[PDB]
RNA sequence: AUAUAUAUAUAUAUAUA
């Protein structure tokens, strides 16, 4: 059987070099578009893969609100 | 640099020739 | 056994475009024509006498050639500037007339015609046995005139006079001149051909027949340093990396793969192991000399600004840096990183040699720790050295028609290292009071690798500032220094793989890689004011016909397109926009101003003798007699548009306002509708006497729109049927409505003869330094801007 | 309206906020979406008006 | 600063959005502080310049 | 009476210490000109000017003079100039014999008695010093001038 | 009605060392101008008379 | 009769006619 597939191959030499750039490049775009409605300022954005984070920090306190209205 | 240089001088001298 | 399960991968086209760097741009391919340049076209019609009856003769017209022209005002403006871009690219550089000569297949001796279609005119007056004797007369004695001893030529022609006019300035204003060895050498800049290490040489001579196409190398009108600080980094960072293609590999570091196998077969015979008598360091490797000798004089010759990367705890690097200041100009290197070199000289090398206290140093102090330590110092000899370093700067003369940015003339001499190394010694000789001894001892034995190779730094001195001084003779556009965006990193650690491993073997740029660095310096410069003329040349065209809904986004899109170096899609509105508000203000280049008045003077000669566009209607509901023609029989023709209030349906259709024509239409007021109408033809007589031609204006009241709007235009004639009632009845045809149109001109044929000129024979040759062949003089003995030579030293 | 890949590419490399003296926050362009600058159309509208 | 033509251009609009919508209000339009205010943020309004 | 171009490399000095016989028999508008001057502007700028210590020769190159002419007026010994006042004056002379014209050469080559004025003009750059050059390279192309 | 070039096309053919395609057409005009200068041999001109 | 990609740290082991 042979699947047609066009995405990443994990398993090449790229396999974590561009993992780190391609999802580093994702969430610097949507930490962009979620500073419409709530405006920070970001510290770290630390990569590796898949999982990543990323502290945001605020002008407030953080509330029980602005947690769900980002995670959202 | 060299071959293309050479090959523009017989390109030139032709339209003499 | 096999079995494919394929899904559909959504299509994703980014937005982007080629970029070549400056090394393969083409050369704009020469443009000659094969045709003339021919939008008139004589044509048959049938002729109708005073009475309207057809005559047994007919008669020639000038009629367009594809007479597409579109409807209302504003479109015929849009094809104007249209018909503007296609004479432009017809518009040859030389024009031969050998080339494009056919045969008269009939005439007194057998001579030729300019064009095939000009012979296919003239036998067609000749078979037609309805034509005059004396044109047939007049097409046998059309032969050719030519003249050897001045090589030009006499074709005859049959053109529109609008044809001719375009034909002619095609032949009078071409792009040749002559050709010969004297003007061969006037092409190598001045600075190369008046050089004593370079020898030019050439076998063949050139005839008196031989031309080229000069280059327009003027200056950028556009200040494209001024204010474009987004523009300015990416047409440096194309300059800088083919300013590093052609700056020479150091003779110590290359050698060919062969040489090391015939330097390896004799090297247990001929034992020669310290001759390159050198103190080793941990860091120093060849290929940073060599690295280090391209980004010193590419990033002078393009004015990129280096940023100095170094450590802080190496006291050799910091050392080979008072080198690197005191020759490179300061302004070069960039403030942020030459002012943290700058202190860490001074509380390291220089302060603890005095025992004076360390400098306290604030970010963003307006004086450079060099500015402020030459005052607050007090010895002579290391304060006349930082009196060289704070006043190092560019003399911006201009040479040969290009400004261009020379150095001190005591930096070609050498003798600035003399001032550096008369500085590094008194500085040597200093006791280190505050600091302990082996401080004192780590840099007087640091101190002293730089001090012995005074002869070897006297000349690395000579030989930067003589590469970068013949380099610069082969650049053409105007370089100005302004501080780039971006910057270019220059270990500091790789000075000193530069300071203390180069030795008595001149590396001179060789004659072959300067023509080189020459060629690719016109053919970009002259890839540019040919992108100017030409996008200056459609803005000033769009502005002068009118044209006040064509955003001008798209004709600086392909200028920034032309020159193959820059993205256009990272390159916003904001970068394209500015950049019209400076190709306004520019004149338009001769070829193109002197060929848009031949097009301004006559967009009405060529919009008003075409079909299927009216220039407007007339209304006048009272019956008056239309004028007899002799195309048309009977005509309700207006050739002028007098006597009547006139309304603009360019500005009818622009506003949307119909209040005042449906005010105006109801009343029956006489009325000169004013625009571009596609007119029908209604050639029955019974047509014009049921009055259809007022039943066609009343769609503008019940209906807005006026460009479903079709005039009549009446034509009576023999042809026509019911055409008994003009010949029994008295009567002349009376219509309401006439539409404003105008009669077209006839093909008169001994008025329309005209005698193109050209020569005979060019040989139109591409560039000229593949003719010239030059050779470097043996670099033992190469000679700078003094009469002693360079690598001097034993 | 001018695309977005187009302005932050300017943006970023005219203010060039990576290459700083300060490293101690990740410093990039934000919020030069099409869809805020859409959206102070409406706001700065609709809140003088009413 | 360079993106001058275009916003002259851009406040000759937000005026006129304002100018010829005003023109539809019946209403008086009366101006005092309000409680909750509706926020606008200047993230978004460098977006828009 | 096809006309010569010159062909040669700089750095073989050897192959240019012959080029100072070959303009003293073939006569010098034989050559097309802008090779006859690049091959005497390369004999002066590295054999004959550096032999004296003078400076190097800048020379334009649309000057009505060839760079020999310069040369035999500005240099100051007189048996290298008496040799400089030959090959700036060997031109065909242009006889008419039985009817037909021919481009004939004078009667102090035809008997070879000029290449003895040749060899008091080459030897003597093998004595003089060369007073910038180094030694080694001095007494290589001194030593090279004496093979002819 | 006669092309004098083509008196001048074999007058080079004949002279064995030119061919008759690379010459300009610059020469082949002078060369058809400088041949009717001259006067014809008196044998060739008793026998046309 | 015999299938286990790539990168990052860390540890263990190894080099010889």
């Amino acid at each position: 059987k042979k699947i047609q597939y066009g995405a990443v191959a994990s398993g090449e030499k790229q396999t974590k070099a561009a993992n780190s750039i391609a999802n580093l490049a994702l969430i610097k775009t949507v930490l962009s578009r979620i500073s419409n409605k709530y405006s920070f300022a970001t510290k770290i954005i630390r990569v590796d893969g898949d999982d990543n984070y990323a502290v945001l920090q605020f002008n407030t306190e953080v509330t029980k609100q602005m947690v769900q209205d980002v995670s959202n | 640099l060299k071959t293309k240089e050479e090959h523009q001088k017989e390109v030139q001298y032709e339209i003499l020739q | 056994q096999y079995e494919i399960l394929q899904k559909t991968i959504p299509t994703f086209e980014p937005k982007e475009s080629i970029l070549k760097k400056l090394e393969d741009i083409k050369p704009e391919q020469v443009k000659k024509q094969t045709k003339l340049f021919r939008i008139f076209e004589p044509r048959q019609l049938p002729v109708y006498r005073a009475n309207g009856e057809k005559e047994l003769r007919n008669r020639w017209y000038w009629k367009l050639k594809r007479d597409t022209l579109p409807d209302g005002d504003y479109d015929v403006r849009e094809y104007f500037l249209n018909l503007y871009d296609q004479v432009l690219t017809e518009m040859p550089d030389y024009l031969l007339l050998k080339d494009m000569a056919v045969e008269n297949k009939n005439s007194r001796d057998a001579g030729k015609v300019v064009d095939s279609e000009t012979a296919a005119i003239c036998d067609a007056i000749f078979q037609d046995e309805e034509t005059e004797g004396v044109v047939r007369r007049f097409i046998a004695e059309m032969r050719q005139r030519v003249q050897a001893d001045r090589n030009v030529v006499n074709y005859p022609s049959i053109l529109h006079p609008i044809d001719h006019a375009f034909n002619e300035y095609f032949l009078q204003h071409q792009l040749v001149e002559p050709l010969n060895n004297d003007i061969i050498f006037n092409y190598i800049p001045e600075r190369i051909r008046n050089d004593v290490n370079y020898i030019l040489n050439m076998d063949r001579n050139l005839p008196s027949t031989a031309r080229y196409i000069r280059p327009n190398l003027l200056q950028d009108r556009l200040n494209l340093h001024d204010n474009f600080e987004s523009l300015w980094d990416t047409i440096t960072t194309s300059n800088y990396i083919l300013a590093r293609s052609v700056v020479p590999d150091l003779k110590e570091l290359v050698s060919t793969e062969a040489q090391i196998q015939k330097m390896s077969q004799d090297l247990q015979l001929e034992a020669l192991t310290i001759q390159s008598e050198t103190q080793f360091l941990t860091g120093i490797n060849s290929q940073a000399a060599n690295d280090c000798f391209k980004t010193l004089i590419a990033a002078m010759l393009s004015q990129r600004t280096m940023s100095l990367d170094f450590v802080t705890t190496n006291y050799m690097s910091l050392i080979s840096g008072m080198w690197l200041l005191t020759v490179v100009p300061n302004d070069m290197f960039i403030r942020e990183s030459l002012v943290a070199c700058q202190l860490a000289i001074i509380n390291t090398i220089i302060y603890p040699a005095f025992g004076m206290q360390r400098m306290h140093y604030r970010n963003g102090d307006p004086q450079t720790p060099f500015q402020i330590a030459e005052q607050q110092i007090q010895n002579f000899q290391v304060a006349n050295w930082l009196h060289f370093v704070n006043n190092n700067q560019f003399r911006q003369v201009v040479i040969d028609g290009v400004l261009n940015q020379v150095l001190n003339d005591n930096i070609r001499n050498g003798h600035v290292v003399n001032q550096l190394m008369e500085a590094l010694m008194q500085l040597s000789r200093q006791q280190f009071p505050t600091m302990p001894v082996d401080y004192k001892r780590s840099i007087q034995r640091g101190i002293l690798l730089l001090s012995n190779r005074l002869g070897q730094l006297v000349d690395l001195t000579r030989l930067l500032a003589y590469n970068y001084e013949t380099l610069m003779a082969c650049i053409t556009m105007n370089m100005q220094h302004v501080q780039t965006l971006t910057t270019e990193k220059l270990q500091l650690t790789s000075v000193t793989s530069l300071c203390m491993l180069i030795g008595n073997a001149t590396v001179i740029p060789s004659p072959q890689t300067l023509f080189h660095y020459y060629n690719v310096n016109v053919n970009f410069h002259s890839n540019y004011n040919e992108r100017i003329n030409d996008a200056v040349a459609i803005i000033t065209a769009a502005n002068r016909l009118n044209l006040y809904q064509k955003k001008m986004k798209s004709i600086v899109e392909d200028f920034l397109k032309r020159l193959q170096i820059f993205d256009i899609s990272r390159v916003p509105d904001d970068q394209m926009y500015r950049l019209r508000d400076r190709l306004r203000l520019l004149p338009v280049e001769i070829r193109r101003l002197d060929i848009f008045n031949l097009i301004l003077m006559n967009m009405e000669q060529i919009e008003r003798a075409s079909d299927k566009i009216a220039q407007g209607v007339i209304i006048a509901y009272r019956d008056m007699q239309l004028e007899r023609d002799e195309m048309y029989g009977y005509v309700n023709i207006a050739r002028n548009l007098d006597g009547f209030q006139q309304i603009n349906l360019e500005e009818l259709m622009r506003t949307g306002d119909y209040a005042q024509i449906t005010n105006m239409l109801l009343n029956n007021q006489p009325v000169a509708l004013v625009g571009a109408l596609p007119f029908i033809t209604d050639s029955s007589v019974i047509s014009l006497v049921a009055k259809l031609d007022a039943t066609v204006f009343a769609q503008i009241v019940k209906l807005r729109k006026v460009d479903t709007l079709k005039p009549i235009l009446y034509k009576i004639n023999s042809d026509s049927n019911d055409f008994y009632l003009v010949a029994n009845y008295d009567w002349v045809p009376t219509s309401t409505t006439k539409v404003y149109k105008q009669i077209p001109q006839q093909f008169d044929f001994r008025a329309s003869m005209h005698m193109l000129t050209s020569n005979l024979t060019f040989t139109v040759y591409s560039d000229l330094l593949a003719f010239v062949s030059a050779d470097t003089v043996e670099p033992i003995n190469a000679v700078a801007f003094d009469n002693m030579r360079i690598m001097n030293e034993l």
